[PDB]
RNA sequence: ACCAUCUGUGGGAUUAUGACUGAACGCCUCUAAGUCAGAAUCCCGCCCAGGCGGAACGAUACGGCAGCGCCGCGGAGCCUCGGUUGGCCUCGGAUAGCCGGUCCCCCGCCGGGGUCCGGUGCGGAGUGCCCUUCGUCCUGGGAAACGGGGCGCGGCCGGAGAGGCGGCCGCCCCCUCGCCCGUCACGCACCGCACGUUCGUGGGGAACCUGGCGCUAAACCAUUCGUAGACGACCUGCUU
RNA sequence: ACGUCGCUUUUUGAUCCUUCGAUGUCGGCUCUUCCUAUCAUUGUGAAGCAGAAUUCACCAAGCGUUGGAUUGUUCACCCAC
RNA sequence: GCGCUGCGGGAUGAACCGAACGCCGGGUUAAGGCGCCCGAUGCCGACGCUCAUCAGACCCCAGAAAAGGUGUUGGUUGAU
């Protein structure tokens, strides 16, 4: 039933802590609680990091365990995780949250005017589909 | 220290408090469980304690010393004139219990039943149900009543008929009728309403509720005795004759600790007039009331297949402090609670 | 936040939920707890049943009518748990206690309202999967609660009605997704404004 | 027109367990459930708005039933978004659990 | 410690179909269908292979106790595979010193009436678990044949009969009277 | 008056224990997960009482022009209690999994199941969604024209767990304004300042005026009864 | 058995903290409740348990544990059920 | 040290732990705490250990021993 496994090369998204919001690659497993992570292209140096702050992604890199950061960086750039991650809905949901928290007072006014109008265009078309289905 | 010799406690704590009953008419605290397979039937009836006589009968009890031998058994005569159904009440099963859903009354209500609604009938204008009865005639009322019956059909799980006794047929000073709710068991709820609607304003004889050779329960209020001491109320041992300050007492009403008198200690107070529910009172005879046949009066309800004497259940000179029993009666084995003239609730057995 | 906080009791731990509720009613915040029969208690059933039977043994010896009242209904058990967590012998605590309503099952009007959970009291969150737990409904039914079957029958009726309402919502939502695709040209420019500020993905 | 003030609850007075310091009030502000989030509200004017029987003068209006005790948020309290406030008169105990208006001024944002 | 991984795999016969609905195991075979629910055990069940099927039970990070259920589930599944292919046949023998134990089968193997156990005028009415059929052996006397697909139902039905015929207030070392399970086997022989 | 006579009761989870399936520990094992039988115990029923706990139903004050009910969100004013300062109208639930959408089979335009396709750090997202307040004038595009607004009317359907609420249709009147972006200027712009904004035509006690519709009682004492009783209370009767 | 670890406050001691401007002392009688370290009765396990009887142990205090001679007696002892 | 002494904590308490006291505001602590009563963990606290059909839960302090367990978790000495 499981689909995402902790393994050498698995790319994880850091949820909280000093490196919150960054991707890392699992280089080695220390024990049941900690793993040796290394984000060379994401500005996270090699260090121990608990599994409690890691969210597994659907990305696996191919490098042997405890390899030097050079080989982790080569595999990271070879698969080009940075652009692939940005194309995912996971990252898009993240950036949407940043934009929403970044809305100025003027932006909130502009979004509301758009909501007063778009939801209203959708409402009429819903009512039309109500009536069309009723006759049919 | 422990009591030197063991002895059972005097009286039962399961009949507390020993207070005067809040009701004069016996209350059915539990009606028999409903089996929809059984035909639609009433579960209870109201009667009046006329008095007691004794009978003679042959006992068919294999292995007994009275097998095929005649015995004398005391029986109680309960006068049960037919009851009139004047209303239907519906109940809905709620997580807080059973809730009275809707009540529908019949169009015509006798002055016997209407007396139950008034503390001083003599001074009243007897206006009860005068505007309600018009619902059965007005077109708006007829629809409203039909909505009530359909809503009771759709939502209620317990259906009861409201029935009253006919005090005009009894030899009592009281003319105010005792009204009670009688649960209707058997069938589906739809069948219960159909059955109960027909019986509206109709009379129900006792032989349609109970049968011969049936174990039934009798519910009523015992005979009042007034304020009684512990010797009579709880049957505690009388103290020695030399006892100063009186001897019809309980000597020790509790230990030093706990420093309060407990509820389990015998105390003086009200005795009798307590609501009680005695069970397994066998029906020996369902007697017929006085009948007029082709000019003559038929009153030989006390005649058996072996004593063809044309006599009524009434003892020579009439039942003492009750009167003459001219209506239907039920002959119950043994004694039942209440004085003479006490109204008794007859309920079907809850057991198998 | 809401004027009246309606909490589904199902899947929640009795004491944890009581602590959260007790604080809220002390801070104003009228609270309504429903499905108290669905509340769970940590530890195996027999241990918890022993605990409540031991509660039944506590009666004033001289006069049990004045002694502790053992309430059998799951609602009243939870209500008594909350009362233990309040200063109920002061006017402040009593006023706080009046702000709490507890119900077995979901009675009207709360059956047609959105019900909120408390993840700090949820059994799936607070208990390890290998620990035994007890259902307040079964525990109450075995200490003298009479209406386990009636509540279960009425809850099944309510769940039938709520599915018809949900099928209607799924039909309405399928239509609203259809509506957006039909008028996308007329709402394109408004969609970009929402996408620019993260209101849509 | 709109709310223009933040909702707060008069949770209780500054206290240990067996000693109560009524000159200081503890306020809970909705949306503020961490200590680091309280820095916005420090120094903001606070109002306990109630009604009495007699009419009292109203600034910029006619006399009505409304009275106010004016205060100000002084510092954070605990790790959970509570704040301390001092009012020009000690808050009456009947107000515990009631609404305190946390203003948007004195503004620094 | 907590072991990282512990798995046991059970084979599946070509004539048996197993489907998984989460932790619910549905086993279908010539003799019928058996369903079991394993929601009380936190394990991962997977089906492997297409030409020949294979069920694997996975447990990650379990303690000594959680580790023990891995073989328990596998044994239960193998029993279900046995039930739908060959079935279960629990043979009971009636042992009596003086009073023969008279067993009559009613309601097509659903009710077993036991008479004259120890000379008692009490007739024992033992109701078989659903899906379990009891019959009196024809080859050999004093023998009962319990047949069913669920080892647990068939064996519990035998247990109900065995504890029905219990000697009380007597030295049970003597008085070896009752119906006892003598053989555990299968309706079909492989 | 055991000194006569009658009546005394059914379930459930389980204890001890005995077991089933079954690992741990290739065997074994009543136990670890799972399951069964189980008793003067326990809990409930039966039975006694009946909450500063509810329910359903009846009747609701007259020749005085009186008392009352209901409607007309009728007209004001009075005293008195204040809190609050948008709404969310709902699947069931799972958690070693879940959510959504389709092409076929059977339950009868339903619903269920089997595939298949998506989503899953939940975006068909409560970290969410909906609504939105300065008003008006001139004036042009969008959007809409299947449109809005009326305790305006009448009717229908659904809701009983505590329904005390929700929806639909027919007609009449009314406006084509309402919502997005533009043109156009105006409103006390009260000269920096607090209790502003809402629910709200709030709840309660009255005292008037105003129009319509509607109603004409019972309780207690006294008396009586004696199925009752220390006194209260209680069961009763008082022109067919 | 030799040893050895405990529990109880149903005996007696030890102590003298409370009460000497006073807490009525023994025993019985009456009455309620409670404890279990269970005599009986319900369900059971074990035996040097064939049956009957008996003994040991478990769940268990729901229910019961009496009538007398002598004695002020608690306590004893006997008669009888 | 109490008596002669309040005050914070120890629920409660003459002696314990902190600390000794004019009437107040602000700040900070001690001992002790921070699920709710009840101020403070509403930290995405860390690493384990433990399932109790009499669990356990904080000086004084307010209940327990010898002895035993194929419960489980570590560790020691050997052996195949
Ligand atoms: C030898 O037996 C006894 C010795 C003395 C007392 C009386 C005392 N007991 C407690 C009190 O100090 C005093 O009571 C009274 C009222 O004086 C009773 C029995
Ligand atoms: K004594
Ligand atoms: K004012
Ligand atoms: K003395
Ligand atoms: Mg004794
Ligand atoms: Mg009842
Ligand atoms: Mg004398
Ligand atoms: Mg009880
Ligand atoms: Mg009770
Ligand atoms: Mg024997
Ligand atoms: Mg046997
Ligand atoms: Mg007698
Ligand atoms: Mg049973
Ligand atoms: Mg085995
Ligand atoms: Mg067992
Ligand atoms: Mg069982
Ligand atoms: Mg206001
Ligand atoms: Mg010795
Ligand atoms: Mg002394
Ligand atoms: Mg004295
Ligand atoms: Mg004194
Ligand atoms: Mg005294
Ligand atoms: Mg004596
Ligand atoms: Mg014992
Ligand atoms: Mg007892
Ligand atoms: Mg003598
Ligand atoms: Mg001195
Ligand atoms: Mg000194
Ligand atoms: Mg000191
Ligand atoms: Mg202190
Ligand atoms: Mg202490
Ligand atoms: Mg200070
Ligand atoms: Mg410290
Ligand atoms: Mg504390
Ligand atoms: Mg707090």
């Amino acid at each position: 039933v499981f689909r995402r496994f902790v393994e050498v090369g698995r790319v994880a998204y850091v949820s909280f802590g000093p490196h919150a919001g960054k991707l890392v690659a699992i280089v080695d497993v220390i024990d049941q609680n900690r793993a040796l992570v290394d984000g060379p292209c994401t500005q996270v140096r090699r260090q121990a990091m608990p599994f409690k702050c890691m969210q597994l992604t659907d990305f696996i890199l191919k490098f042997p365990h405890s390899a030097h950061q050079k080989y982790v960086r080569q595999a990271w750039q070879k698969a080009d995780i940075n652009t692939k991650w940005a194309a995912t809905r996971w990252a898009k949901k993240i950036e949407a949250r940043e934009r929403k928290a970044k809305m100025t007072d003027f932006d909130r006014f502009k979004v509301m005017k758009a909501k007063k109008m778009r939801n209203r265009i959708i409402k009429n078309e819903v009512k039309k589909l109500q009536k069309a289905a009723l006759l049919k | 220290s422990h009591r030197k010799f063991s002895a059972p406690r005097h009286g039962s704590l399961g009949f507390l408090p020993r207070k005067r009953s809040s009701r004069h008419r016996g209350k059915v605290k539990s009606f028999p469980k409903d089996d929809p397979s059984k035909p639609v039937h009433l579960t209870a009836f109201l009667g009046y304690k006329a008095g007691m006589t004794h009978i003679v009968r042959e006992v068919d009890r294999p292995g007994s010393k009275v097998n095929k031998k005649e015995v004398v058994e005391a029986v109680t005569i309960v006068e049960t004139p037919p009851m009139v159904v004047v209303g239907i009440v519906g109940y809905v099963e709620t997580p807080r219990g059973l809730r009275t859903f809707k009540t529908v009354f019949a169009e015509h209500i006798s002055d016997e039943c209407k007396r139950r609604f008034y503390k001083n009938w003599h001074k009243s204008k007897k206006k009860a149900f005068t505007k309600y009865c018009k619902k059965w005639q007005d077109e708006d009322g007829k629809k409203q009543l039909e909505k009530d019956f359909s809503s009771m059909k759709k939502y209620c799980q317990v259906i009861r008929v409201i029935a009253h006794t006919q005090m005009r047929l009894l030899p009592l000073r009281q003319k105010k009728a005792h009204l009670m709710e009688i649960q209707v068991n058997g069938g589906t709820v739809a069948e219960k309403l159909d059955w109960a609607r027909e019986r509206l304003e109709q009379q129900v004889p006792v032989n349609q509720v109970f049968g011969q050779d049936e174990m039934i329960d009798v519910i009523g209020v015992t005979k009042g005795k007034g304020y009684k001491g512990v010797t009579s109320r709880w049957h505690t041992k009388k103290l020695p004759r030399k006892t100063h300050r009186g001897l019809r007492k309980v000597a020790c009403i509790g230990a030093w600790h706990p420093a309060r008198v407990a509820f389990s200690v015998a105390r003086a107070g009200q005795k009798g007039y307590h609501h009680r529910t005695e069970i397994n009172k066998k029906i020996y005879k369902i007697g017929q009331g006085y009948l007029i046949k082709d000019g003559k009066l038929i009153k030989n309800n006390a005649s058996t297949d072996y004593d063809l004497s044309d006599k009524s259940i009434n003892p020579l000179g009439g039942f003492v402090h009750y009167g003459e029993v001219t209506n239907d009666f039920v002959m119950l084995k043994g004694c039942v609670v209440g004085t003479k003239k006490r109204v008794l609730t007859l309920r079907k057995s809850l057991l198998v | 936040e809401v004027q009246v906080l309606v909490l589904d009791g199902r899947g929640h731990l009795l004491g944890r939920l009581a602590a959260i509720v007790a604080k809220q009613v002390l801070l104003g915040r009228k609270v309504v707890v429903v499905r108290c029969e669905g509340i769970n208690i940590s530890g195996n059933f027999y241990r918890n049943k022993l605990k409540y039977l031991a509660f039944l043994r506590k009666r004033m010896n001289t006069n049990p009518s004045r002694g502790p009242y053992h309430f059998r209904a799951p609602s009243r058990i939870f209500w008594r748990t909350v009362r233990g967590m309040l200063p109920h012998k002061t006017k402040r605590g009593q006023a706080a206690l009046d702000r709490l309503k507890v119900f077995d099952g979901i009675p009207p009007p709360y059956d047609k309202k959105k019900r909120m959970v408390v993840p700090a009291a949820l059994k799936v969150v607070r208990l390890k999967p290998t620990r035994k737990f007890a259902y307040l409904g079964r525990l109450a039914h075995e200490v003298g609660w009479k209406y386990q079957a009636v509540t279960a029958t009425l809850e099944e009726k309510r769940k039938e009605k709520a599915k018809i309402h949900y099928r209607k919502k799924k039909q309405l939502m399928r239509l609203r997704k259809q509506a957006e695709k039909n008028v996308e040209k007329k709402i394109d420019k408004y969609t970009e404004v929402l996408k620019t500020h993260g209101l849509l993905v | 027109s709109g709310r223009l003030w933040s909702k707060a609850i008069f949770a209780g007075y500054k206290r240990g367990l067996r000693n109560q310091r009524e000159h200081t009030a503890l306020l809970k502000i909705e949306g503020v459930y961490a200590r680091d989030e309280t820095e916005f509200y420090l120094g903001k004017r606070c109002a306990y708005v109630y009604k009495a029987k007699n009419n009292t003068v109203t600034p910029g209006g006619k006399p009505n039933k409304t009275r106010v005790i004016w205060g100000k948020v002084t510092r954070a309290h605990g790790n959970s978004g509570m704040v301390r406030a001092k009012f020009r008169s000690n808050l009456p105990a009947k107000a515990i659990g009631h609404r305190i208006r946390v203003m948007l001024y004195p503004s620094r944002i | 410690m907590k072991t990282i991984l512990s798995n046991q795999t059970v084979d599946i016969p070509e004539n048996v179909d197993i489907t998984l609905k989460g932790r619910t195991v549905i086993v279908k075979g010539p003799r019928g269908t058996l369903r079991r629910d394993f929601n009380h055990i936190n394990v991962e069940l997977s089906l492997l292979g297409k030409k020949k099927k294979r069920l694997r039970v996975d447990k990650w990070w379990g303690n000594r106790k959680e580790l023990a259920t891995v073989r328990t589930i596998c044994s239960h599944v193998q029993n279900m595979i046995k039930g739908v292919t060959l079935g279960f046949r629990y043979k009971m023998r009636s042992v009596y010193a003086h009073f023969p134990i008279n067993v009559v089968i009613q309601e097509n193997g659903s009710l077993v009436e036991i008479r004259n156990f120890l000379g008692e005028k009490y007739i024992r009415r033992v109701r078989m678990r659903p899906g379990v059929a009891c019959s009196v052996s024809q080859a050999q006397k004093d023998e009962l044949i319990l047949e069913g697909n669920d080892i647990e139902l068939v064996s519990n039905s035998a247990a109900l009969i065995q504890q029905a015929t219990t000697v009380k207030n007597k030295d049970i070392r003597k008085f070896l009277d009752g119906i006892y399970v003598s053989e555990k086997g299968t309706v079909q022989q492989a």
